[PDB]
């Protein structure tokens, strides 16, 4: 209607950037940005640390970056700009973020068999290693 | 509003029902209309998929394929009023992920592996002290 | 009053005499008053036989004052016709001379035809704007008149005309849009429409042709999309990306890209033209071509790809690539920490055995 | 006395005005007495819209009896008369009709006049046989004697003839398939080349100094050679090597498949023609695709891509990818299995002490 934001929803791969665009009128002040995980449901206010979360403005573009991305930004970032000349808060429905991580099927499957395959014998062995020297000993 | 509450994705594996739902606000005189949509400014005209299949709202979708993606919008009117739209939920697909022990994540596993070394490297240490140094004297 | 000169020339044919003789009628009316000098130059030279011009006839026009009107004539034997002389007329009318230049046998001048350009109507021109328009382009003509674009239908019968014809070009390459409308079940029929050109330089008319062929089947296509070659990249200038449309049945597919959800204009992608498959019988394929700075590829910058075909389940579908062309499961498994404690502890826990190994070997 | 019919027209360049109008004259003198009626008809429909009939005046003659004199005349449109209308006069003198034919096609002039044109050698018979020729090809004519073509040089020097005629058109037409041996240098340096065509019947020859378009400056392509797309190769049915040429000035290029030395059918691949590049000026880029079964794509196989263009220094280059194309997935994922296999090495290393140094003692 009067704020439109793109993307709808991001899944990038842990390391990499991602950016956010709200498109709105260059007539009622300036954007600012809101946060929401999904164990709140009520949007928080986002902090900002220059080589993470940065933020931008055009003349009808504003724009957020970060950099670096890891698994503790899974939230949905909503931009929120009120006029000045009418006071009515104006939102979009924003955007959602997925980090990914750096494996597959394949090698998931082998690492996890073979860990397995490992984490029997250490219990093998203590048993061994606590029921031999007793009866040794004990005569 | 209420074109807000809706999520913002939904996750389903391949031959399932999914579920979705927009909560009318009009006392049961309106009408509800499921589109899907492209990416947003886009110059094709959507598609019109379903109407309101049960009286409370509930779209369901079964025999899933890998071509089932795209954004879902419910879009509501009240006889010769404008429409209501909300802004979708995307839906993602993949049906594989498999069960092996579902007891603990590598995220345990590394931990009492480590755990078991130690106590197994404590553990074996003091037998054969106890078997040596107690057979010379 | 100067009157309109104009002189009628006879066909080959209508020839009589041994030699066979004819004539010409240089009637130049419109005029008053009765003054007038008449001189029917052979060659730049009068003739003294057979110039017959009759009296000043007074042209009874109420309309006004009463005008006068002539008739000249001179007869030309049959060699004197092909002999490719300048018959000029030149009438020293009222002090003033009036030549009118005219050549003496059928003399088409002289030969000049060169292009004409029938275009149809496409598949996403008829599901978007609802409008089976078709035209046929003429094309570095010079803007002159009686141009007259006309489209016929099979049974002779004939549609509307053009209009907004273009204007002036460097090179004088002006052009102009015949223009029509037809419903679209008759044009889905597949009949054949012609759009005939004609023009005051050409000898015959242009008649172009088109029609939609009847009988294709139809198959979908499968949408791939490469990323640059890393070779394009270590140059830091530019990178170019393809969609690949391959093995549809019929041709007209149609593509475009979007970046930010903004469409990009059409001047930085090229498209390509359907052509057969090497080896399937009756498929074809196509491409595409975005070329972005080195750049702006480096920092995200997500690209899209949106092709309709009318044999898709519905019509459209769209891929994308990014840089990450990867992002499998397991989003928070796999460990990242634990994986370092663990290397750390059992990196040490093994060399502190060694010295119990040692002792034991000892003992 | 019938009179004698005749009908005229005006030239093409004889209308005016908006929209641009002339007039057409069927006069018929010499006639007595004075019935005589006249009618316009316009493919068998009259029209009696400007119809301008003069009345029966007698005809000024010295001597014999006093015949008459009549005009008639009619206006048209002229677009009716450039699309290749019938307009005829009808007279009917003492209720006899006489008819007269008048159309705007008097054109055709049979004779031997016929298209007489060339070919020029494209790049891909000169590169491939060192073999520079051309052909001047000439229709429209049928089976004549002395039908001789001459590819005279700058100054018209020897030539070889043409060989091997073919048969006679379907179009009960001949086609005379001139062809002359050339030297290479000559053709480069723009000199002129007419094929005179000497005939039995018209001895006229067309002659066209052809030679090279001196123009545009040197630019060489550089080959880009991209391996299959992953969801393809899941399918298992079929892959689609591409090799990519862009930045190359003038057109074109010549590009072929080959691996293991021998080269491939030319049915096995599709090139395309050379399209303007939208950012630069007038270069160019081309494609080319060639489509394996996926089973071969599994072993080996590098499938060489040959180029040749003019401005390439040695006019030929090669590119080859077999398997190994990957290219740098990423930084970490390598660093990440890494340290795995170093913890995985490791783990099994340190039970193998435990084991020796228990078992020893126990031994001893
Ligand atoms: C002086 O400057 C002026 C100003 O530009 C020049 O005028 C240009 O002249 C060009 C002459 O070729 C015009 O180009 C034509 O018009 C279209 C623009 O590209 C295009 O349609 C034409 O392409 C046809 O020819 C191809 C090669 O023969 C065919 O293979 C092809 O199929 C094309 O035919 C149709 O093409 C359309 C695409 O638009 C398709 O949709 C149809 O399906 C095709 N149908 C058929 C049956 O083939 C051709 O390029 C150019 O438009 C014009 N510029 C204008 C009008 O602004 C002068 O040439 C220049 N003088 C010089 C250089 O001496
Ligand atoms: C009689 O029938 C025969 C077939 O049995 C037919 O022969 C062929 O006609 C074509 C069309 O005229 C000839 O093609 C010409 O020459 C070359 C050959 O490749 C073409 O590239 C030419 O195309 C150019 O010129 C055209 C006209 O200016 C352009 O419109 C076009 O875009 C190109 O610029 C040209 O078409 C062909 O050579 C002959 N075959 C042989 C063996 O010569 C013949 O045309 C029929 N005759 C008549 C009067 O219909
Ligand atoms: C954005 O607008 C506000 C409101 O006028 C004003 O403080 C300033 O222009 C901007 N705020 C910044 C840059 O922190
Ligand atoms: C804003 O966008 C315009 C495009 O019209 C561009 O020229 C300008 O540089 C942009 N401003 C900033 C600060 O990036
Ligand atoms: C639905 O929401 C609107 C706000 O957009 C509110 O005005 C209306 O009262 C609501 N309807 C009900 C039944 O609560
Ligand atoms: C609801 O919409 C459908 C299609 O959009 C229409 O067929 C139907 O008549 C509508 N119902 C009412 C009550 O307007
Ligand atoms: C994109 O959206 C803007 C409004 O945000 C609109 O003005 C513009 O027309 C849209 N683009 C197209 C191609 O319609
Ligand atoms: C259907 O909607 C009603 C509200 O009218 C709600 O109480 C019920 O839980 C809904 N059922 C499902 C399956 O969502
Ligand atoms: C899934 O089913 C639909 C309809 O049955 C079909 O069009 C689509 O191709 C199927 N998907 C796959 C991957 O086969
Ligand atoms: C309903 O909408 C139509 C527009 O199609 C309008 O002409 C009509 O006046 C409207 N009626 C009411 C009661 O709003
Ligand atoms: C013929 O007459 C026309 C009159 O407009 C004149 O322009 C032209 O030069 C003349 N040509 C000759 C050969 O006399
Ligand atoms: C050219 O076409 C457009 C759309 O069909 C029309 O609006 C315009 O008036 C036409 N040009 C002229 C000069 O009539
Ligand atoms: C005039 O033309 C018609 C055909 O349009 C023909 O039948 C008739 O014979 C012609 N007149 C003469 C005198 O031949
Ligand atoms: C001439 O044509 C014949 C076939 O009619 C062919 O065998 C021969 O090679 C041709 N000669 C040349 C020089 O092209």
């Amino acid at each position: 209607s009067r704020i439109w934001q793109s993307p709808r929803f991001i899944a990038r791969k842990r390391g990499f950037t991602v950016k956010m665009h709200c498109y709105m009128n260059s007539a009622s002040g300036n954007v600012s940005w809101l946060w929401k995980q999904e164990m709140d449901e009520n949007p928080q206010q986002l902090k900002l640390e220059k080589g993470r979360m940065e933020e931008s403005q055009n003349e009808s573009l504003a724009t957020l970056t970060i950099q670096g991305i890891r698994f503790e930004d899974n939230g949905i970032y909503f931009c929120q700009q009120k006029c000045n000349n009418t006071s009515e808060v104006y939102q979009g429905c924003g955007t959602e973020l997925r980090v990914m991580g750096f494996s597959t099927l394949a090698q998931l499957k082998q690492r996890n068999t073979l860990k397995d395959g490992i984490i029997m014998i250490q219990t093998l062995l203590i048993i061994l290693f606590i029921i031999v020297p007793i009866f040794l000993l004990l005569d | 509003l209420w074109m807000h509450k809706v999520p913002a994705s939904l996750m389903v594996s391949l031959g399932e029902d999914a579920h979705f739902q927009c909560p009318h606000n009009s006392s049961n005189n309106a009408n509800v209309t499921w589109w899907r949509v492209l990416h947003g400014n886009y110059t094709w005209p959507p598609e019109f998929l379903g109407p309101g299949e049960d009286p409370n709202g509930t779209l369901i979708i079964q025999n899933v394929n890998k071509s089932h993606g795209g954004i879902y919008v419910c879009r509501v009117q009240e006889g010769n009023e404008s429409y209501q739209q909300s802004c979708g939920t995307y839906l993602r697909v993949r049906q594989p992920p498999p069960r092996p022990f579902l007891d603990m994540g590598e995220g345990t596993k590394n931990r009492i592996i480590t755990a078991e070394g130690i106590i197994l490297l404590f553990c074996a240490v003091v037998p054969g002290t106890l078997l040596l140094f107690r057979k010379r004297w | 009053l100067p009157p309109k000169v104009s002189v009628f020339v006879p066909p080959r044919d209508g020839f009589f005499g041994n030699p066979r003789k004819s004539k010409l009628i240089c009637q130049a009316t419109g005029f008053s008053p009765r003054q007038i000098q008449v001189s029917w130059l052979r060659e730049g030279k009068q003739v003294g036989s057979g110039v017959t011009t009759d009296q000043v006839q007074a042209e009874a026009k109420e309309s006004g004052p009463t005008t006068y009107k002539v008739t000249s004539t001179l007869t030309i034997k049959e060699s004197d016709w092909l002999g490719q002389s300048m018959f000029t007329c030149r009438v020293d009318h009222r002090g003033l001379t009036f030549q009118q230049n005219a050549s003496s046998m059928c003399v088409p001048d002289q030969d000049t035809a060169i292009r004409v350009f029938a275009i149809p109507p496409s598949f996403a021109s008829i599901f978007l704007t609802k409008s089976t328009k078709l035209t046929c382009l003429v094309t570095d003509l010079t803007t002159y008149d009686s141009v007259t674009i006309s489209w016929t239908r099979q049974n002779g019968e004939a549609v509307k005309t053009h209009t907004n014809i273009s204007e002036s070009h460097p090179n004088a390459t002006f052009s102009a849009v015949g223009e029509a409308s037809i419903c679209e079940d008759d044009w889905n029929s597949g009949e054949r429409f012609t759009c005939t050109v004609t023009h005051t330089d050409l000898p015959s008319p242009l008649k172009q042709t088109i029609s939609r062929p009847k009988g294709v089947a139809l198959h979908r296509p499968d949408v791939y999309l490469l990323p640059p070659a890393r070779e394009q990249l270590n140059l830091r200038e530019s990178a170019t990306i393809t969609c690949l449309v391959t093995g549809f049945s019929p041709a007209d597919v149609f593509v475009q890209w979007m970046q930010r959800g903004q469409p990009l204009s059409p001047e930085k992608y090229v498209t390509s033209a359907p052509m057969p498959e090497p080896q399937a019988p009756g498929r074809y394929f196509a491409h595409s071509i975005l070329t972005v700075s080195e750049e702006e590829w480096n920092t995200g910058e997500t690209y899209t790809c949106v092709v309709a075909h009318e044999a898709l389940p519905n019509r459209v579908t769209e891929r994308t690539v990014d840089k990450s062309t990867e992002g499998e499961v397991s989003a928070d498994e796999e460990g990242f920490e634990n994986l370092w404690a663990t290397a750390s502890t059992f990196i040490v826990l093994f060399l502190l055995s060694l010295f119990y190994s040692t002792t034991v070997t000892l003992f």
